[PDB]
């Protein structure tokens, strides 16, 4: 209305996720905040620890407003994700990097229209390996899912092929598409 | 619908 902070175009919610071992997977989500200015994201991100500064086993999930960073949603069960690898060795100059641009393609509508399509994304810290991906809410919408990972691979700034991969939440649950 | 920029988004911080 009249710009004292700039909107965006959806509500997001910050979630935290605690490898807990006495309550469901699902019960241990946590919520942090939520917001709908670029300011408030700003004052979000630069307030709380980083990514790489997560235990192992805990995760940081951004979604739109009403979307529950899990596949049982109505707007994640028929859909699934673009999937991004980190060896741990990367944690300390990769991580927070590659999180940070991921959260302002979502933020800032970066797929255009196939925007729409998008649910959040999430990062995941394991001894392991490290992930951060993306969630689209049809893995059956092949033109938006597409644009979506183009555009993605481009704002990341990965090789000409690291080649990242498409999969659907039910597969992980029990590639659609490469770029 | 509101879209913006990488630039802009990291203009907002100020
Ligand atoms: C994202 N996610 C993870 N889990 C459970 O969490 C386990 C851990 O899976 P993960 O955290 O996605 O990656 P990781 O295996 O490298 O740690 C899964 O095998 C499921 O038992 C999940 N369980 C349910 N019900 N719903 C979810 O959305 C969901």
């Amino acid at each position: 209305e009249h710009y004292i902070k700039h909107p965006l175009q959806n509500r997001w919610a910050l979630w935290f996720f605690k490898n807990d071992k006495s309550k469901t997977w699902q019960a241990n989500l946590r919520l942090i905040s939520k917001f709908d200015t670029v300011e408030d994201f700003w004052a979000l991100y630069n307030h709380i620890q980083l990514s790489s500064n997560l235990m192992p086993g805990c995760d940081y999930s951004l979604f739109k407003d009403g979307i529950e960073p899990m596949w049982e949603d109505e707007k994640n069960k028929r859909g699934g994700r673009w999937l991004i690898t980190l060896n741990k060795q990367q944690r300390r100059s990769d991580l927070d990097r590659f999180w940070l641009e991921t959260l302002l393609c979502l933020i800032g509508e970066s797929f255009d229209d196939y925007s729409d399509d998008v649910c959040g994304a999430v990062v995941n810290v394991r001894a392991k390996g490290d992930k951060i991906a993306i969630w689209t809410t049809e893995c059956e919408n092949r033109d938006a899912v597409t644009h979506i990972g183009r555009v993605y691979k481009e704002r990341l700034g990965l090789p000409p092929k690291i080649v990242i991969g498409y999969q659907s939440h039910a597969d992980t649950a029990t590639n659609r598409f490469v770029v | 619908r509101i879209i913006y920029d990488r630039k802009f988004l990291m203009e907002c911080r100020n």
